């Protein structure tokens, strides 16, 4: 899946 | 819990060590134990709590998506069983964080910076539940409700460059885009948030400017993909 | 164990899914459950077992070194306590793998490819114990003993390009260099292993050539740092 | 610590 930017650690 | 016999200050010190060691499950357990001491959290401690659980749930979300993708391609029981095992663990981590916020972080949080932080977290963890939900409408409404209360407080109490306010709007915009199936709302929120922050940057120190523009670049990154 | 009610074939299928999801603790638990069915493992299954535990113990070793470094710099009890917590967990994973090899993978392994694989693993997991040991001499001797038995079989039964033989020699050379404090033995072993493999490459297919030269590049990488 | 090359996943 294309994941969009969310706040904090990009841990996924 | 298992952390009941450890000093609060020792749990916080070990959360910081666990972060340095990339031991995020330990970091989250130490921060859960700190919260359960029943004292309010400082700004630094709220950030340790959020980083710990964000790292734990992020591994689970990444694993869930890999398994769901395999499962969807496949359509024996093993892919479904294993995707369900990972889903149940993810749901448990979300319920644990929601339990800490409800017992009793939110009700004791009176300052905007703490209150908006925790309500943003409540929206985020309902959003993670919504990502795996097939109950789903009520879970989406819980996320929306938490985000909206955090937005109302942030708009009244915080400048438009406040990084907590910016991170909230970022996450609420992604909620709109891919959970609420409201891409136009997502784009409107990301644009208004960016433009109102842009106009307040002149008020900031160099260090505050760096903190605000880092999150504004995330809103722009999403807007670039969405338009 | 908790995997006693799952089919062997289902545990292997889920180990493969867990690898794709980067869920190495789950991958290791599924492979432990497969081993405890009591049947010998295939080449693929031995590789799943080794990849799973290598990933788990590698996180622990990386965390242990970060904590030990902080502890050494610091010279309250919290750094020592937390380094000890991670050390104990690492020791437990090593004892679990050593327990599977002793009950009963090694004693049933009659083919060189399986026997050398498991004895190499036994040396590797005693080596990980030695890295945190301060008992230490007997742990080092256990690692040496396992590596030496694996080397004697590999030299009699496998060509010098065999990737299991190469990986064994690589790991035994690092054992010598930094556990046994025998850097000259480490360098001699890495050089002889590389040179004897080089001379046998002409016998290989393109695919076997790629497998052998990948490990030979690791021996060269170490030799470059050691000389 | 400088870690030397060992076999398999470089997981540390
Ligand atoms: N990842 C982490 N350890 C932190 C994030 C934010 C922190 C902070 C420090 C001082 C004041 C307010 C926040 S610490
Ligand atoms: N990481 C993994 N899943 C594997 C490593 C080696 C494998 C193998 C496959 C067929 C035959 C012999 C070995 S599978
Ligand atoms: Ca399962
Ligand atoms: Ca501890
Ligand atoms: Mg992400
Ligand atoms: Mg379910
Ligand atoms: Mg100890
Ligand atoms: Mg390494």
């Amino acid at each position: 899946k294309l994941m969009f930017k969310t706040e904090g650690p990009d841990s996924d | 819990g298992a952390m009941g016999s450890m000093e609060r200050a020792s749990l916080i010190q070990k959360a910081k060590l666990a972060e340095q060691a990339e031991r995020y499950e330990d970091m989250a357990a130490f921060m859960k134990g700190a919260v359960e001491k029943g004292e309010e959290l400082s700004c630094e401690e709220r950030n340790l709590l959020s980083v710990a659980y964000k790292n734990v749930v992020g591994g689970q979300r990444a694993a869930w998506r890999v398994l769901s993708s395999i499962e969807q391609k496949s359509n024996g029981p093993e892919v479904r069983e294993y995707r369900e095992k990972v889903e149940t663990e993810l749901q448990g981590v979300c319920d644990t964080v929601l339990g800490l916020l409800d017992s009793h972080l939110i009700k004791e949080a009176g300052d905007a910076e703490s209150r908006v932080f925790y309500l943003k977290m409540k929206g985020d963890y309902y959003r993670y539940l919504a990502e795996v939900a097939t109950d789903k409408k009520r879970i989406i409404d819980s996320a929306r409700s938490a985000y909206q209360e955090a937005m109302d407080i942030s708009k009244k109490e915080m400048p438009p460059t406040n990084p907590i306010r910016l991170g909230l709007a970022l996450n609420f915009s992604v909620f709109h885009y891919e959970i609420a199936n409201s891409p136009e709302e997502a784009i409107s929120l990301a644009k208004t948030t960016f433009d109102e922050a842009m106009a307040d940057l002149h008020t900031l120190s160099e260090d505050s400017y760096k903190d605000s523009t880092l999150i504004m670049q995330l809103l722009r990154d999403n807007l670039t993909l969405w338009t």
